[PDB]
């Protein structure tokens, strides 16, 4: 288990700065895709992304 | 307005912890807000951000509109859904983390 465990604190000090961005994307498609089709999400996701 | 979207985007968003000092303004710098503080930090560049999904949403219902299909209104109300949940999200996956 810790052949995984020591990476994974790796990986936290990775996505330390990788937060804001995910939870940025994350709450525009919460809040704004909702009504749109699979193809209009896809677009907006891309768009901001 | 993008000033008021902006303004509203910066109230709401700086009562979290989010300034880094390690960040690469870029070249280009793909400018919503007019006017906004040059060189930008992270939050000037996340509430950019933020401005822009909000436009690229009521640019997305003329897109639409154009075609001729169903379309719903994107609102302030909208805007703030958004932000109340990129707070909530980024306070939930920093603390879980």
């Amino acid at each position: 288990e810790r052949e995984r465990w020591e990476k994974t604190s790796e990986t936290f000090k990775n996505q330390m700065s990788t937060i804001a961005g995910d939870c940025l994307l994350s709450a525009a498609f919460i809040a704004y895709a909702g009504y749109f089709d699979q193809q209009m999400r896809q677009n907006l996701f891309t768009t901001w992304s | 307005s993008t000033e008021a979207l902006y303004q509203v985007g910066k109230e709401f968003t700086s009562k979290m912890d989010l300034e880094k000092p390690n960040y690469i303004v870029p070249d280009y710098m793909p400018v919503v807000y007019d006017k906004l503080p040059q060189p930008p930090s992270h939050r000037e560049a996340i509430v950019n951000s933020c401005v822009f999904v909000h436009q690229t949403l009521h640019q997305a219902n003329a897109r639409l509109a154009k075609r001729g299909g169903r379309t719903m209104a994107i609102t302030p109300r909208h805007y703030l859904d958004f932000i109340n949940h990129y707070a909530n999200l980024f306070h939930e996956k920093r603390s879980e983390l």
